[PDB]
RNA sequence: AGUAGUAACAAGA
RNA sequence: UCUGCUUCUGCUAU
RNA sequence: AUCUAUAAUAGCAGAAG
């Protein structure tokens, strides 16, 4: 009513009626941004320019009613400006906040709740310790607001438009039923509310909508971890903290998972990995919650997580999860190789294949399936499912979860196997992805056979229709406890009858990252730490006792190669490689032990982690050694420097994946002659190229020389040199 | 010359209305003549399926006031589906996955108009199925009088 | 003893201690007079790098044009803008092959933003070239000068709002006989050369407050004619990028740092043992004024081969535009009388008719060599990009010489990989030997010279794999920390106190994360913070005795509060931050300490220092006083006349948004008028309030005949 | 004069 | 007749 | 597990090229 006036007012005018006829919707946001004047810049030496003036706020002309012009002292609280505006001093906000009229009714603490929220979870936090460490700071993506958990942020923006701006959603629906019931409760909450719709929307936008931004982080990336990132992480120091609220389980099953794994990873190492494997679970936590307190009342479906509920005589699923149905497998055996693979849309990626037939039940919420398989081979799924849309889906995973050439040829677009920032993405979530977004493609090169009609069920088409007829190349449609267990020595699960459930070769390699903080409390508190701090805290512990290390390392080698400081190493080390390693290094040092003279101290601490292992023997000479570090084989170059593990010669200074290690003091026995004993399995380095010896051969070529015998190797980064075969 | 015929055959508004529904997309009625005249059958047949049609202060409905349609069609899709979307939360009618041409206050549904040069029968059920909501209701004329 | 801060580098590593060589604490240079001298010299050096192209005239302009393209190919090491069409296809074809389907993929993602971009992109850029006024304007008032001028003669396709539709009508703009021009009433006309000349205009400036640089130089900026196209291009440029390990583009910050370590990681991984790695810290010399637009018209052709023809055409105009381009000479210049004592401007538009006897030598020279280019004040430039136009798209053709180093390609022992963000270029060389190393830097500082792209001799250098600078990224053995180019995001901000306070407190917690600020330091820059907010703002501690107009009520509020930590510190209160707390806003931070009366004051829900809007009942205020609108001065000149069309702007669209509740939440969409969408929402609203039952017969009944009045006074004025 | 440094300020209307 | 383009980050809501 | 993005309100400020 007041409006369609004001509209008419406007019209019976002539420029205004021009401008309303005139301007279409779309240019009127044009015309709203257009802007008259100089604009204007650097707004900070403006307010230091305008602060010791007299009046340098605007504020409308309502305020003559509610500031009196004068205080107590004669100072001018308002000046009249030749319009509505009006020229206010700072003196009128503390009158204001002085004498202004009061209420009990203030809207700051609903409007702003997310950040009360951080109030409390900071008044009830725990402090722990402050540990000065070796701090290892990766660049990964993180939530900064972690935002309704059920709701996506395209869900929560239409959510937030259903409720304020009811009219005005447009053409768009609101589907899940998460969306439906926020909706309602908001709707409900928010009736004669006296605040302005769109401060409604942005408090929504703060409660609901999830944001994530790119972050150097150490500890947990849960938001409750994230929003104190500066407090409990720094360059050289880790703050013990636990955030005062509830946790999430989510979280809570995801840093489970993750400590776990690196436990058991680290347990199977040791000359006792039952006995190990309870000291470390014993001597962790996470999110200040004892690890097995949370053991005993967590129901997560992971293999090491059952590995470690065995170990403590719990009941266990003997189950995992994928592509968000719980897999549980009744018959049947498997190893995990690694196979490289050309995709549909040419991209060459290597999985994790696993040879062997099986047989799984593969239980959804809204689906059901049983699943026989082989390396690489869809046999048998027998899906019963409730609507065919859940029918699809685990289709789809069955599909996935095959490892058929027929789904990895299927991949059309464009599909990325990595990273905005470049890093290694799991194959296998990437194809579930692709094809949970549409697998037409997948449902064509599939294949159809025909249908004996069995039992009475049916079989379905690639265009979701039943049929009766032909169905897809082994699909079939139908309509429709955990167990004690034993554990060995080696960390084997074993059945009440006798057949092994679990073992460790079934535990994930994939090196993740914690939700929750992980904190390990042992002699080394870096012992199920991540590849990168366990690197540079090995070899800080070597420098740092380098003393009875290097007195250790000439009386009883053994004993020095036998200390449990190197087995953390030794988790990042190849299997099939670590003895043949283990036997290298050690002839090395042992002919660096006989030729005096020939003492190279970075030489042995370079080497020293590798020889921690039963030692193979082997006629291989290797110029690298490699550690597994997040999917990918760094090399430690034998001789000379490299990107993993680089002594600076003017500064002493061993630098570990770019963090500093300390300094290498002056050793009086250092070898200066230039003869290096410990590059070569049976040779001795003694100096550069000469060329009356002839060309230059491989490193690998060797093996056929007498001794008593010198020549001309291209051993090392592009470097000829002169050995001889002792 | 198509044009030319379109523009002296429709009243001026429903031209302007046509002239604006294909200048929202990206057409010019110079060019795609053939959609000019398509679009303007369709505004005219539906702004003669609505006016004279009123319900009166009982609730009934009397050919001469609250009028028995609202009109969608040759509104701009934002004004249409603000429309579409104001109808469905005061009279709690299903929300059409498209948009419609009318709306129907006494039978209180929306009204999906088409006018075929082809059979109706064919172009009717395509409509239909593609519509896929046993809600909206679909008629469709014909230049043949079916 | 004599001290010597440099000396601190023989034990800290000069990595590990960057931050003291960047000098961030003192004023950067400005520029104080014209920019004609620097666009002019950077109109002759781009001439001079082509000299040996051909010269043509062009039919449409008249102007001189200068097209280096397959030249002679260059003999020394000087700048060349001779870049080979051939090459620059087989650079895009290898990338195409090397990355099958990229191109593809980016065309089917950037056909959708043509088709759905909207015309208010336009308005998202900064100062911008006005042909109708030929000056500078904000982006939002150019553009809807251009769209008034464009339908004052009877161009109106933009009214479907699309992008693309407005493209069209700059298109069928560039055919019309003369363009009318209507100002504040005189009724100017241009014919189809000024007006031509106008639109391929880019104005120029001088870059201001520039880091690292001892001497000025300009930047430019287009019309609203170029950013159009130039924006498509732009944005098949980024989707492309988006695709390429070796782009350092669109990636920044933190997710910049991890795409590098990871690529320079694999990278290192990919050589094998027995190989010679080196690194090259590489700056390209002259970018932006070697690289061709009608090479960039060569990539877009073979990027956008089999794609509609549409589609080819609109992300071809840019290429074209930028071929045929003016640049704009700017102020002009001014001289002085001593014996007269007197001072005069003389613009830049004549600069051709004027006697050369007021000139120094070098600016002489300088007029006299870019005198056979000047039409109507501007300069024919139609070599080079005229800075930073094409980033991403350069990024490409440098990424595709990258691309060309792998052995499939060199067919060598030796090979080269890297990382490339615009000009800037980190470049790993692998080979079994010193012999191969050379190579293959010879091989691809001639491979650039063969695409127009010329490496800086004298900024680059190289040296064992492990350390490098990549865009002012310093990598030892991983990137370290650089903490004073962060600096000048310290102190007041000059928002209001509540604004302050979040930056400040918030600019030094993520200092914190992210620039390894040590904790005593982030304690110190909080203590510093707090100390310059209270002196902006005129709010110390309540029990002090710093004398100010402020101080008399400060007093008397802290005098007046029984709990004094809760008061703000803009209300003379205590600084309660600490590291535990600078993720808290201020006002939460203390709400438990607040004294009851002053808490419902602060956060009163009728704070008369906030706008209120209209439900004369208005909604409650949240904020607090603290946020208050800092007077703006902006009153001396003849642009007096637009300030009535913004207060009209402004009335319609406070009405609008009274029929529209979502207009500034949502940017509304609509090719209604505003006239029209008002009527049409009162009515339907009328009718599902009166149906529902908010309304009765006759206020229903008024509000279809104002409704039926407005009709009648849009159709019959 | 001074600021300053490749062109300006040392008020303008 | 005077702070351009591009990218990231932070803050705010005429 | 993914997540500039199975994404798109705008303005200002800092940095980089
Ligand atoms: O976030 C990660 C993980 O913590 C989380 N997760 C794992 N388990 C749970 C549960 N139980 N609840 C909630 N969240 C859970 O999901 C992410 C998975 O970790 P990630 O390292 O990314 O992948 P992972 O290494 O686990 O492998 P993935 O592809 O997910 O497969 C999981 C599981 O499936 C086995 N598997 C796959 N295939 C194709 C198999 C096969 O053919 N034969 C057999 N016997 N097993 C197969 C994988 O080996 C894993 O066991
Ligand atoms: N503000 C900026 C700075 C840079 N750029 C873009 O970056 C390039 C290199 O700038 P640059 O500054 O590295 C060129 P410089 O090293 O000074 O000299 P040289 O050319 O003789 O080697 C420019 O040519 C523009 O494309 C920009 O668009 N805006
Ligand atoms: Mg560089
Ligand atoms: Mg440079």
């Amino acid at each position: 009513m007041e409006r369609i006036k004001e509209l008419r007012d406007l019209m019976s005018q002539s420029r205004t009626r021009e401008i309303l006829t005139k301007t279409t919707v779309d240019h009127m946001a044009i015309i709203k941004k257009y802007t008259s004047g100089r604009q204007e810049k650097n707004p900070a030496l403006r307010m230091k320019w305008m602060m010791a003036m007299k009046y340098p706020i605007t504020a409308d002309k309502r305020i003559m009613e509610m500031i009196p012009e004068r205080n107590e002292q004669g100072q001018t609280l308002w000046s009249k400006t030749n319009s509505d505006r009006v020229m206010v001093s700072p003196l009128a906000v503390t009158w204001w906040n002085r004498n202004g009229p009061t209420t009990s009714t203030v809207h700051y603490p609903k409007v702003y709740k997310t950040y009360f929220e951080k109030v409390e979870r900071l008044k009830h936090g725990t402090f722990g310790p402050v540990h000065f460490r070796n701090q290892v700071k990766i660049r990964r993506r993180v939530d900064i607001n972690p935002g309704h958990a059920d709701l996506s942020a395209k869900e929560a923006q239409d959510v937030i438009m259903e409720v304020v701006f009811p009219n005005e959603v447009g053409a768009r629906i609101l589907t899940s039923e998460s969306q439906l019931t926020i909706t309602k409760e908001k709707k409900k909450e928010l009736q004669d509310c006296k605040i302005a719709p769109l401060m409604v929307a942005y408090m929504l936008e703060r409660e609901l909508v999830r944001k994530t931004r790119f972050l150097p982080v150490a500890g947990g990336t849960s938001s409750v971890y994230i929003e104190v990132l500066h407090l409990t992480q720094g360059t050289c120091w880790e703050q013990m903290y636990t955030p005062g609220g509830e946790v999430r389980n989510d979280d809570v099953d995801q840093s489970l998972i993750i400590a776990a794994r690196n436990i058991v990873r680290r347990a199977t190492v040791s000359a006792d990995p039952l006995a190990s494997l309870l000291e470390m679970c014993h001597s962790t936590q996470i999110g200040g919650v004892r690890m097995v307190d949370i053991l005993r009342q967590n129901p997560t479906e992971e293999q090491a997580v059952d590995i470690c509920k065995a170990a403590m005589g719990l009941r266990i699923s003997s189950s995992f999860s994928f592509g968000g149905f719980t897999f549980k497998r009744t018959s049947g055996s498997s190893v995990k190789r690694e196979e490289e693979v050309l995709t549909g849309n040419l991209q060459t990626l290597k999985i994790r294949v696993h040879e062997g037939y099986e047989e799984f039940t593969m239980v959804g919420r809204r689906a059901t399936a049983i699943l026989r398989k082989a390396t690489r081979r869809l046999i048998q799924l027998i899906v019963s499912g409730k609507d065919e849309q859940s029918i699809a889906e685990a289709i789809i995973v069955a599909m996935v979860f095959s490892q058929e050439d027929c789904m990895i040829k299927a991949v059309r677009g464009d599909l990325n196997f990595v990273n905005r920032a470049n890093q290694r993405l799991n194959p296998m979530h990437q194809l579930l992805r692709h094809f949970q977004k549409d697998a037409k493609v997948l449902f064509q090169n599939w294949g159809i056979e025909p249908i004996d009609n069995v039992m009475g069920m049916i079989g379905i088409l690639p265009d979701m229709t039943p049929s009766t007829e032909m169905s897809l190349r082994g699909v079939r449609v139908s309509k429709m406890e955990r167990v004690v267990v034993s554990i060995d020595r080696f960390l084997r699960v074993r059945d009440q009858r006798g057949n092994v459930l679990l073992s460790p070769e079934e535990v994930s390699e994939t090196q993740g990252t914690e939700k929750l903080t992980i904190t390990y409390s042992s002699s080394m508190m870096w012992e199920i730490n991540g590849p990168e701090s366990v690197l540079v805290n090995t070899y800080q512990w070597i420098i740092r006792n380098w003393e009875n290390v290097k007195i250790q390392w000439s009386q009883d080698p053994t004993m020095l190669y036998n200390k449990m400081e190197f087995e953390p190493f030794q988790s990042l080390v190849p299997k099939a490689a670590r003895g043949q390693y283990s036997g290298f290094v050690r002839v090395l040092f042992q002919q660096m032990r006989d030729v005096l003279g020939t003492f190279d101290t970075v030489q042995i601490i370079k080497l020293l982690p590798f020889a921690a292992a039963p030692p193979e023997q082997s006629r291989m000479q290797f110029s690298s050694l490699t550690v597994n570090v997040r999917g990918s084989g760094m090399r430690i170059v034998v001789r000379g420097n490299s990107p993993v593990f680089n002594y600076n010669k003017a500064t002493k200074r061993l630098t570990v994946l770019g963090k500093d290690a300390g300094a290498l003091m002056e050793d009086p026995d250092e070898g200066t002659a230039g003869v290096e004993s410990a590059v070569l399995r049976g040779f001795l380095i003694l100096g550069k190229e000469n060329k009356r010896y002839g060309p230059a051969l491989s490193i690998n070529e060797l093996s056929n020389l007498a001794k008593g015998e010198k020549a001309n190797v291209l051993i090392g980064q592009g470097d000829v040199v002169l050995v001889m075969k002792r | 010359g198509m044009e030319d015929f379109v523009r002296q055959c429709f009243n001026p508004m429903i031209v302007e209305l046509a002239e604006k529904a294909m200048k929202e997309y990206g057409e010019d009625p110079k060019i795609e003549t053939n959609k000019f005249a398509s679009i303007c059958t369709h505004l005219e047949v539906c702004f003669m399926y609505s006016d004279f049609h009123f319900i009166d202060e009982r609730g009934e409905s009397t050919i001469i006031l609250k009028h028995r349609f609202e009109i969608i069609e040759g509104r701009d899709r934002t004004m249409a589906w603000t429309v579409v979307n104001s109808i469905c939360n005061t009279t709690g009618v299903e929300k059409p996955k498209f948009l419609p041409d009318l709306y129907d206050y006494k039978e209180n549904r929306f009204i999906e108009i088409g006018v075929t040069r082809r059979e109706v029968h064919i172009y009717y059920l395509e409509k239909a199925n593609k519509i896929k909501s046993e809600k909206t209701h679909i008629h469709i004329f014909s230049f043949t009088g079916e | 003893m004599d001290v010597n801060p440099t000396l601190l580098f023989l034990k800290v590593p000069v990595q590990n201690a960057i931050s003291t060589t960047f000098p961030y604490t003192g004023d950067p240079p400005y520029s104080h007079g014209t920019g004609t001298g620097y666009t002019m010299d950077t109109v002759n050096r781009t001439h001079k790098y082509s000299e040996k192209g051909k010269w043509t005239t062009n039919t449409e302009t008249g102007a001189p044009q200068l097209n280096p393209i397959d030249g002679p190919l260059p003999e020394d090491n000087e700048p060349s803008g001779y870049a080979q069409t051939d090459c620059v296809l087989e650079a895009m074809a290898f990338l195409e092959e090397s990355h099958p389907g990229i191109f593809e993929n980016s065309c089917l993602e950037t056909m959708e933003i043509v088709q759905q971009t909207r015309v208010d992109k336009l308005t998202q850029g900064r100062q911008t070239y006005d042909w109708t006024l030929n000056r500078n304007q904000p982006a939002a008032t150019a553009l809807a000068n251009t769209i008034e001028v464009f339908r004052s003669n009877g161009l109106t396709a933009n009214e479907s709002g699309r992008l693309i539709d407005f493209l069209k009508d700059v298109m069928d703009s560039m055919d019309k006989e003369e363009m009318e021009i209507t100002t504040h009433k005189k009724k100017q006309r241009l014919n189809k050369r000024s007006y031509l000349i106008r639109a391929l205009t880019l104005n120029t400036m001088t870059k201001d407050a520039e880091r690292g640089k001892l001497k000025r130089r300009a930047i430019a900026t287009p019309g609203m004619q170029i950013r159009g196209f130039v924006y498509f291009v732009e944005a098949l440029a980024r989707s492309i990028c988006e695709k390429l390990e070796q782009s350092g583009l669109p990636v920044g910050g933190n997710e910049k740092k991890a795409k590098l370590a990871n690529v320079v990681r694999k990278m290192m991984t990919n050589s094998q043992d027995t190989e010679l790695s080196f690194t090259i810290t590489g700056d390209n010399t002259k970018w932006n004024e070697n690289q061709n637009p009608r090479m960039f018209l060569a990539m877009i052709t073979y990027i956008t081969r089999n794609q509609p023809e549409w589609f080819r055409n609109v992300l071809s105009i840019a290429p074209i535009m930028f071929s045929n381009k003016m640049a704009r000479l700017g102020k002009g210049y001014m001289f002085e009388s001593k014996s007269m004592k007197l001072r005069t401007q003389v613009p830049a538009e004549m600069l051709a008719n004027i006697d050369l006897k007021y000139f120094n030598k070098s600016t002489r020279e300088k007029i006299e060599k870019i005198r056979p280019l000047l039409i109507d004040g501007t300069a024919s430039l139609s070599p080079g990009m005229m800075m930073g136009m094409f980033n991403m798209l350069s990024t490409v053709l440098g990424v595709s010489i990258l691309n060309l180093g792998q052995k499939k390609y060199t067919k060598t022992t030796y090979w080269w990989d890297g990382l490339q963000s615009s000009d800037d270029f980190a470049l790993i060389v692998n080979a079994p030997n010193h012999e191969g190393i050379q190579a293959g830097v010879d091989r691809f500082y001639r491979t650039c010279k063969l695409v127009g792209i010329n490496m800086s001799k004298k900024k680059s250098y190289i040296n064992r794999t492990g350390t490098f600078e990549f865009t002012s990224f310093f990598y030892r053995y991983g990137f370290v920390a650089n903490f004073s180019m962060e600096l000048p995001s310290f102190g007041v901000s000059g928002i209001n106190e509540s604004a302050d306070m979040s930056v400040g407190v918030t600019v030094i917690k993520n200092n914190m994360i992210n620039n390894d600020l040590g904790p005593a330091t982030a304690q110190m820059a909080l203590q510093l913070f707090i100390k310059d907010y209270r002196y902006t703002y005129r709010c110390h501690r309540g029990d002090t005795q710093i004398q100010t107009r402020r101080a008399f009520e400060l007093k008397k509020l802290w005098e007046q509060t029984r709990s004094k930590a809760g008061l703000l510190v803009s209300d003379g209160g205590p600084n309660l931050y600490n590291i535990r707390n600078l993720h808290i806003p201020e006002v939460c931070l203390k709400w438990e300490l607040m004294d009851e009366d002053y808490q419902g004051r602060l956060c009163n829900p009728m704070n008369p220092f906030v706008s209120h809007k209209e439900i004369s009942m208005e909604y409650d205020a949240v904020a607090t006083t603290h946020s208050w609108i800092p007077k703006r001065n902006r009153s001396n000149t003849s642009q007096r006349g637009i300030l009535e069309d913004e207060q009209m702007y402004q009335k319609c669209c406070n009405l609008f948004e009274k029929f529209f509740p979502s207009s500034s939440y949502r940017r509304p969409v609509g090719i209604s008028s505003m006239v029209e969408a008002m009527v049409s929402r009162a009515r339907i609203d009328a009718r599902i309030d009166f149906e529902s039952g908010r309304i009765k017969k006759e206020e229903f009944a008024e509000i279809m005949k104002i409704c039926s009045t407005i009709e009648e006074l849009r159709r019959q004025k």
